[PDB]
RNA sequence: GGAUAGUGGCCUACCAUGGUUUCAACGGGUAACGGGAAUAAGGGUUCGAUUCCGGAGAGGGAGCCUGAGAAACGGCUACCACAUCCAAGGAAGGCAGCAGGCGCGCAAAUUACCCAAUCCUAAUUCAGGGAGGUAGUGACAAUAAAUAACGAUACAGGGCCCAUUCGGGUCUUGUAAUUGGAAUGAGUACAAUGUAAAUACCUUAACGAGGUUGGACUCCAAUGCAGUUAAAAAGCUCGUAGUUGA
RNA sequence: ACCCACUCGGCACCUUACGAGAAAUCAAAGUCUU
């Protein structure tokens, strides 16, 4: 698609809100699951943004933040928590169609395919 | 897309190395289970662990494999796909002087010349290993590899 | 009319209000072991002291998370290919869980019972 | 006792009443023909090879046949039946050991080559081996996955790309120009692992020996559930079966 | 006895600082990643 490529080990996944809840609800191994995919050793990490909004989730709905809490993710210190995680990925991925995103919300992966180089993963 | 993009990708690696096709799908499918048997390593220490450790560690290789360390060869993954590609006469075998650049090269490889020190090689994607002794064998003769012979400061990687 | 999701759909009940526990069902030894290995695991404050026609034994204050509702369960299967997978009733692998199993041997913990190799009722599920 | 060649209720008798049996016996019901190797810390793997094993059919019936040795299929007869040749008169004939056409009709390669082995039978040899083998056919299942490019020069328009709207990017690109090796393919002894013959078809060896789409010549992408509603609560209560049930 | 408060019985209702569901409504259909 002309998009000239440069990605390299290890790949970096941005993991949203969503795909957390999901894969702690059903027990699916969000990490193993990466690199299983990715077929290469992966910096797992999630936004302060979709991290706080688990926060709000885990007032009654305990569990996901403790895994989106853990050093497999990494945080990534965005400059703004407080937009909705949608467009905190967006925004953080706009500068950086670098990293890989794995969201639930096929709203914002629709958007990200018009940004060239933007592997895309979600859960069946 | 994404889907579109890689089918850039794959062109991009289809001279990255040499190929004409889908071993691009070869390799890959290896890399998968290099690394997924491995992945699955998972585990301990199991004396298990130990002989598929210098085992699969033992993909060294030369020309193949990494360089030197490991344990997680999931790099590979990374590499393998990225890497593998080289080793084999498919790719290091211009980057070694011989051949005039990776097309000009895969011909002799098949067309008789281009031999593996001794026995020629036409399987057009063998694999190195010990290399300094690709020569060109021959046995007028092998010509456009037997003068043409610049790599002789061939010092390449 | 089930002495089970009766009481622990109490505690459960409760802290989900927020409290300090309160009554439950009549002791039952199930109902006292495993608002023992709730307590020996954490989650739960002290089984309590009551003593009646059968109401006997205990109350049993709440204290901390214990979030959220103890598991009540209606089947009971058990080992291998099993524990393991009903270990997706758990709230995450990474730690958190505990499935209160039923154990041939012991009215025991999703490892409290993975303990000497052992199965059997799958009882319930903590946190 | 008699058969049985010779064991046996197997029968001649002769009588014993026996005994089988819920551990289900009598018994029933499951078209039932019917089922060997070894590794192996763990794993690695795998086998014998579409049943190792192993009873009952070779029109019907009968009786009979050989014999060391048949319930003799592929011996008879005779009988039946079919079922046939005919100078009238008589005088045939049962290849689930093959192939073949019908059919069946679901479903699959010439009525190949040799007994080259290795096995067969077999008489004092080297009989004969429908064994076996060899083929072909044959994606059969197929695989393989390797098949025109490497390079000489000029000539140069300026480029060509962007999302581009204008900006930007920057810059080879055409020769329907002039070089490359005695590139290589295909034929020729070539004996042959070699169907002692396939043994020239292999493997050689060589001898010789390169020509999808879209876009007007053009043009471009692969050779366990919401549960009121919205689809599913008998009036009302009683309750059995059932469901469960310190 | 009347009333008064106050209790505890349980009366039914009514109500939502709670839980719902797919919403109007619900102290249930609140109700165990839905």
């Amino acid at each position: 698609f002309e998009h000239n490529e440069a990605l390299v080990p290890p790949y970096n996944v941005l993991v949203d809100t969503n795909f957390l809840s999901r894969t702690v609800g059903a027990k699916l191994p969000l990490l193993e699951s990466a690199m299983d995919c990715l077929y290469a050793s992966v910096n797992i990490i999630i936004t302060s943004c979709v991290m706080a909004e688990l926060e709000k989730l885990g007032p009654r709905y305990r569990v996901a933040l403790m895994i989106a809490r853990d050093e497999r993710w990494q945080r990534l210190t965005c400059d703004h928590k407080g937009t909705y995680a949608d467009d905190c990925i967006v925004d953080r991925v706009q500068k950086h169609r670098i990293y890989i995103v794995a969201t639930n919300d096929r709203d914002l992966k629709r958007r990200i395919r018009k940004i060239p180089g933007v592997p895309i993963m979600s859960v069946q | 897309s994404s889907r579109l993009d890689a089918e850039l990708k794959l062109a991009g690696e289809f001279g990255l190395k040499n190929k004409k096709e889908i071993y691009r799908i070869s390799f890959q499918l290896s890399k998968i289970r290099r690394a997924a048997r491995d992945l699955l390593t998972r585990d301990e220490k199991d004396p298990k662990r130990l002989f598929e450790g210098n085992a699969l560690i033992r993909r060294l290789v030369r020309v193949g494999v990494l360089s030197e360390d490991k344990k997680k060869l999931d790099y590979v993954l990374a590499l393998k796909v990225e890497d593998f590609l080289e080793r084999r006469l498919q790719t290091q075998v211009y980057k070694l002087g011989l051949a005039k650049s990776v097309h000009h090269a895969r011909v002799l490889i098949t067309q008789r010349h281009i031999a593996v020190g001794k026995q020629i090689v036409n399987i057009p994607s063998f694999m190195v290993r010990l290399d300094s002794e690709k020569h060109i064998d021959f046995a007028r003769p092998g010509r456009v590899a037997r003068r043409n012979a610049a790599r002789k400061a061939e010092a390449s990687g | 009319s089930s002495v089970l999701a009766d009481a622990l759909n109490a505690i459960n009940n409760a802290e989900k209000t927020g409290k300090r526990q309160v009554l439950i069902r009549p002791s039952s030894k199930v109902i006292i072991k495993f608002l023992q290995v709730m307590q020996k695991h954490g989650y739960i404050g002290e089984f309590e002291y009551i003593d009646d026609h059968r109401s006997g034994k205990i109350v049993v204050q709440l204290n901390g998370r214990l979030n959220k509702c103890g598991v009540i369960s209606p089947r009971f299967n058990v080992k291998i290919g099993d524990i393991e997978k009903w270990t997706a009733n758990l709230l995450p692998a990474r730690q958190f869980g505990y499935v209160i199993l039923t154990t041939s041997a012991g009215i025991m913990d999703h490892e409290e019972a993975r303990r000497k190799h052992v199965s059997g009722k799958i009882l319930g599920f903590v946190y």
